[PDB]
RNA sequence: AAAAA
RNA sequence: AAAAA
RNA sequence: AAAAA
């Protein structure tokens, strides 16, 4: 006996999703109980071939993964490195080594590279629940952020503004932007993107 | 002991966003499109907390705040024997912001009570020789408790108006003898004279902006409060922040502040229902 | 003592049955700088309560290895009560902050986020009996508003005895005139019980009798914290 | 203001250690050999503190407790005039335990003084209107202090029982007039209805066990603690520590507690003199 | 009210006139251990200032990258009064120790010493009106006595309003007994005002009378604190 | 004053001579998380010791880099007076800790230890007279029975004058009531003292007078001290 | 609670200097050429505080210490219904020594206060039977509140100076009935039957040094510190710091601070104008 | 003039042992004033052909010395090695790359070489009056304590325990074993010795 | 690492 | 990481 | 880095 006792539902913490043993990846958004499954947010229940999962619908939070391309807040410069705000429980932090390129000098001391106040668009290195997410700044089309804006947006609500191959991406690069996995976007003269990226926020659970 | 220090602050602001704020300043306006002598939208329930003798949440904008009093029968301040007692609270609660943690008032919540206080009591709107019970021997002490529950920026504008509708709010009960406060039989209202309203302009630059929100105060040189009653007597002033403003920014400022104050007594007034 | 608590009628100084609950209103989202926030409502008991984090914990040495702190506060504002209460935090607030902070660290999956701090805020705005569940309730429906993983919500409730009679869900002159008052709070999908206190006096039939009579309460009130986290979703 | 955090908690017990406290759980013993069911031995040496009015201090297994009484002559409460007063303080002192430091009484004290209050006075062992000297005028207070010297685990029980036998050890002086204590004449003792007990019984795993020792109490998932008379009403619940219980858990552990009290009711009794 | 403040000859109650101010004396390099102090006098109005610092920051979280973080401590002694003052600070050192730092915030070069702390501890000895600002003059006196680098020194003084006239620099009993109250300061050679406050009541023509009378005080007063500093090496 | 001190047969209010002690008793291992402990008991004076450490002092800033920091607490229980004591700590108190830290620092072999603090924990159960000594021998004794390795042990007695006699180990109403009030410790192996002082007045002669039948008492202590530590052992 | 610790304690004075500081010694004197026996030059300004109803200010080498006496009318403590009160507060100010910082005072600043309070009270220098207004109901409270602003060294003798100058320099006022203090109209002076002097003695290795300065209290073993009235009865004795002394020292010691005693008592009455 | 004025004496702090110059090295138990010798201890002298020592009877705490194997408790899994409780006024460290043989990797974070409440078998590799005490576990039979019990004892009774010549310790060994120097022992069915060892605890001055 | 000086 | 036990 | 909402 193994079954799911729901379609596409709005969820609730506590809420029974599936009885049975299914082979299912762990997720923070539910719980398995012997052979019971519950979720543990506010969410959307959704079934895909034979697994499943909720969608949480509500957080601000970013959880850290290992290769996400994060857009971070420089808030510290530290004297080998800079701390970076990824919208994360844990700050991050960004080595002086991997930015330059080559070992810190006597001589030096600029934030000319990165000061307080400035964004960068990094990639996480290195995390795990051990340690802080370090960043590199490698890849292309990273490091500091000079043009453009940066709106916010929660974290949980950006896979609808990619949207299934990355889609919503298209319709909205179309009439006026790039997503972050941290809730955070960059991005003519004063078009307001952002009244619309707010309302795909408040309005994802629809269409 | 103990000793007022820099801030240490988090609201780390980002560059871009501050060319941003003030970027349509020059056409007269903001971030949220209001005009930089505009209020942000203000609501005001009354009798929000229903065991307060009166009560009022305020929100401006994002800010909002609850005040509310408790009246009790008191020994007059020997000093003061024709008079009763006002005694005003301001807590910044943990909940209002995520920096703000919980302790007793902080400097910034204890100079807020205490603007706030001069405000009520140089006004004289609220008459404290109107308190008096028996002269000499009881009078009421008005308890002003004043929580701000989520700091949207502004927060002294706020507390003030909250004060006074909870003050003009405030039901006053019957005093039996043999003396007792019956709570059963409300007599009266608190007998204020007029209301009172708290203005504060931040220095942006080149820019005076009334009200400002949260961003605008993480950006501004400094900001300075003016308190005006219905004639438009300046019945206190704070300059407060880390920041100075010319003689010319302060005259400035205070024009601006009184034309703003009309306005925002009349709608003030509105919301009392007088 | 003093006043009737059971009318001739067999029905309470309110009106209600024994079994019956006082209305409940909850909103969620109502501050704009909390995580997640809520307002619950239990006849005219009214807490407010706000969550931030879960966010590194500055002071490391105090941070768990393995877990996420919980940081809790019940605090009542001045004017919530008949007579103006002091804001310093009394014996009372400083004993429910810990019971109310122990019923979430059973719904909380605090082992998520090792090293972190989850700050939990609960104001009471009106007290007429049973504020430390309203105030537990309202911040299992902030975490939740927050977006933070539970086992569980929390739905609790204080049943009692007035004039020899079993109770639920007390109100001030029950609380201050009974002759026993017991809150409750469970995870109740997980029939797991989170909050359990008893003052007065009972004897252990009629102490099973009423702990009986909180379930059916609680369940009432579950369906309620459901149906309102939903709401904005339908 | 204030707030509870988790504890960062020192005791961590080895894996190890954790099997082996168990093991014998199955053949109905524990550790020390003793019952599920069963407390560790008791001892009550009354008028230990000399200078106390009554005093009392237990020895529970490791743990140890000292309550003294001291007695004032005082104003009644001016909304209970017929009544004297009872003021309960417990101490965690830093020399039970290693991670105890001084200080006011944290959350784990003060709830510990709040629970044994609460017991005392909803068992109504303890008839406060027994206390009146002249009604509306004057009354006793009894200040129960209870102060930790030994943390060797369910230290609620020992202080429990220290504050009752030190309530039963306490002196009463004749009240001379003119209102004074004249120390050197003893005119009776503290008027109790009854013994109280409090018996907490900790959640392991599969097993509830009564008188958690540190050990046990380092792995308990949680504890409740039930208070009874010699009639054997319930007269106090808790359930503290960050775990939760089932109902029947709850049901099991009261049965089990209610079992116990009988036995530690009776022996209270034969420590008092009673 | 009680007693006139403006006499029949229009003078005031010690004799001045409404555009004049109390005396002045200023002493420096008056303790030992600090790195720099002061005594302001102003009529009966007296403070000590010292300064210590700049200094590593020992609570390295409550520094500030780029800047020296200014302590401050503005407490009266118990004797100061004319009823003795508890010790323990009030609300009123409090909110006045948050004004003076930030006046002074404006003055202080801080960005010269990253990471430090100067401490600036004024302790009022004798409190005859206006002690804030002796405070803060006294505090910018001994910061320079201290050889720590600010933009100018700070000047100020409190105008008012007694029995309907402006009046420069207040005393005790106009304090006391004035319609308003309205301590300046400023760094005169900037033209810019680090410290404004009002307590009373006043129309905003008297309000620009008053500021503009403040403004000549101010300039008298600079110019004395110019000549105290100069002293020691003339 | 009110009371003979010294009654016409010479001898004082509780019968002993005044070169003679009130009783001694103490104990050793009485507590059982301590790393070491001890009762000491003269007369009705009464305290319990509890020692915790060396242990690395985690406010690390606080520690010394080639010493131990020595933590001690001087407490008396609310019920150890014939008025009932506020737990608050008082002034006295907070001088009397100061004054047995330092003289127990004189005797611990703190130097073993950098970077450690030891804790000492002393708490008065009954007071009447003497307690600051007899607090600090179980400090003493706590100590050794810790193995923390020290110079000596510390014995000690107040001396006095009562109706100009010069005695020997006060009690209350000497100490209340007397002229003088003396109380020395020492490392009598050292001829070291470790606290020393005087409330009242005596004249350079009967101080000298007083404070040699100090040293006989505290030899005597001082037997008693090692003969107690050697106990479990015989 | 609360707990005395060893000083994490920043003076490290170098190596080098010790051994520069006791170099003289063998010739009698010191780092400033004076006398092992000497005190270092001493100024009493009286009348310093104009708002304090007596006051001095003491300067002893680089040691400043400003006493100032308030008067109070007062219910007489119950338990001594004849005599009046007096209340010593001493204040180690930040302004005082870098190290020092603000906040309620420290276990040095209470022992300050209360080695001064004894030694004023065993003196009998100041008789509170002499305070009393109308015996029972009311007397004087002399509040002697005592600030260290120059950390010079020896901060104890120079406050018991500051303290005995202030309370000879306290004007006492007409006390008026219908009870009211007129303080236009001075009537009396505080009455003091003889001054009274603390003498603090270092022993710095095989040396005893009197009144340490701050490079000797760097150093220091342990001090000693003697008061005496003017007939050299000793009124008061406090060892302090953290190194012991023999007997020997001791006795040496008082033999060395008396015979300093007399000359520093002839020169406080020269200030004090006795 | 040189002499000892004891036998096997039960000896107290600032107790004379001797006077004269004797060529003793340095003890904790023992204080050298000039030509005078004092117990610091609670403990019993004894004399070695022509020196002597206090063999203390007292004291909880371990001293860590460089060599001594130790069984630890460990306490905190840092982010490169694990903080040890091995019963001193100092915390030990275990350095990762020590008990894995090489350096940290990025893909790593497991605590199933050790979490907290594992007992470690190690050896100290460094130590002085500088530092907390540093651990190698390199050594035969050491690491992880899988299997066993572990008896707690006073650290000051360990030398009575082994035995003049592991002889303690072959009476225990015959009948029911490792000593550690740190006061701790590692350890058929349900036979208790630890009631014994206990008893040699709180008997060691006698036999 | 309350209110007015 | 106030005063005297 | 006291008591009962």
């Amino acid at each position: 006996q193994e079954i799911v006792l729901q379609p596409r539902s709005i969820v609730v913490p506590g809420e029974l999703l599936a009885e049975g043993e299914f082979q299912i990846p762990w997720s923070p958004y539910i719980l398995k109980i012997n052979s019971k499954y519950y979720s543990t947010v506010v969410g959307l229940f959704d079934v895909k071939d034979t697994q499943f999962e909720v969608i949480p619908l509500e957080g601000s939070f970013y959880y850290p993964k290992i290769n996400d391309i994060v857009i971070g807040l420089v808030e510290d410069v530290e004297i080998y490195g800079w701390v970076v705000d990824i919208k994360a429980p844990y700050k991050a932090y960004l080595p002086a080594s991997n930015l330059l390129g080559r070992s810190i000098n006597v001589g030096e001391d600029l934030r000319r590279y990165l000061d307080v106040g400035d964004y960068v668009i990094a990639r996480i290195e290195n995390f795990d629940r051990s340690i802080d997410p370090v960043l590199s700044v490698k890849g292309k089309d990273l490091g500091r952020v000079s043009n453009g804006i940066v709106i916010d947006i929660m974290p949980v609500k950006v896979p609808r503004v990619i949207g299934k191959n990355k889609s919503m991406y298209e319709t909205l690069t179309s009439k006026s932007i790039f997503v972050a996995n941290n809730g955070r976007i960059w991005a003519f003269s004063e078009e307001i993107l952002i009244e619309a990226i707010r309302k795909i926020e408040n309005e994802s659970h629809i269409k | 002991g103990h000793m007022s220090s820099t801030p240490s602050n988090q609201n780390i602001i980002p560059i871009i966003k501050k060319e941003s704020i003030v970027s349509l300043f020059e056409k007269g306006i903001r971030q949220d499109g209001r005009k930089l002598t505009d209020y942000r939208p203000l609501s005001i329930t009354l009798d929000y907390a229903k065991k307060a003798d009166g009560s009022a949440l305020v929100k401006l904008g994002t800010t909002m705040v609850l005040a509310g009093t408790k009246l009790e029968i008191d020994k007059p301040y020997e000093d003061t024997p024709n008079q009763g007692n006002l005694i005003v609270n301001v807590e910044l609660l943990p909940l209002a912001y995520e920096t703000f943690e919980p302790g007793p008032p902080d400097e910034n919540a204890i100079e807020l009570a205490r603007v706030v206080d001069r405000s009520l009591r140089d006004s004289k709107a609220l008459d404290l020789t109107k308190l008096v019970i028996e002269p000499g021997k009881s009078v009421w002490t008005v308890w002003l408790d004043v929580y701000v529950l989520d700091y949207g920026g502004n927060v002294l504008d706020a507390c003030t108006l909250a004060s006074v509708a909870a003050l003009y709010n405030t039901k006053v009960y019957k005093v039996e003898q043999h003396i007792s406060v019956n709570k059963n039989e409300v007599v009266g209202k608190l007998p204020l004279n007029y209301p009172v309203v708290t203005i504060s302009v931040a220095k942006v630059d080149k820019y005076l902006v009334v009200d400002p929100d949260l961003d605008e105060e993480s950006i501004m040189d400094a900001k300075i409060s003016f308190s005006y009653t219905p004639d438009l007597k300046i019945v206190g002033i704070q300059k407060s922040g880390k920041g100075s403003m010319s003689l010319q920014d302060i005259d400035q400022a205070e024009n601006t502040a009184r034309s703003t104050a009309v306005k925002l007594l009349e709608e003030l007034k509105k919301h009392l229902g007088i | 003592e003093r006043p009737k608590l059971i009318l001739d009628d067999g029905k309470r100084t309110d009106g209600r049955k024994p079994d019956e609950l006082r209305s409940i209103k909850i909103e969620l989202g109502v501050l704009k700088n909390a995580d997640g926030s809520a307002i619950f409502e239990m006849g005219n008991t009214k807490a407010i309560a706000a969550v931030y984090g879960p966010k590194e914990m500055h002071p490391r040495h105090l941070s768990l290895p393995d877990r996420a702190v919980l940081r809790v506060r019940y605090h009542m504002t001045p004017f919530s009560t008949d007579e103006r209460k002091n804001p310093a935090p009394s014996r009372r607030e400083i004993e429910l902050s810990k019971v109310i902070r122990e019923a979430l660290e059973s719904a909380v999956l605090v082992e998520l986020f090792p090293r972190t701090a989850i700050d939990v805020f609960t104001e009471i705005l009106q007290a007429d009996a049973g504020s430390r569940l309203v105030s537990l309730m309202a911040a299992s429906l902030a975490l939740a508003d927050a977006g933070i993983p539970m086992r569980d919500l929390i739905a609790g409730v204080a049943v009692g005895k007035a004039d020899g009679v079993i109770i639920l869900d007390l109100n001030e002159t029950e609380a201050m005139w009974g002759e026993a008052d017991m809150p409750i709070a469970m995870m109740p999908s997980l029939n797991q019980v989170t909050l359990f206190q008893l003052n007065g006096s009972m004897t252990p039939d009629e102490f099973r009798q009423a702990f009986d009579l909180a379930v059916k309460g609680i369940n009432i009130i579950y369906n309620l914290e459901r149906e309102a986290l939903k709401s904005k979703y339908v």
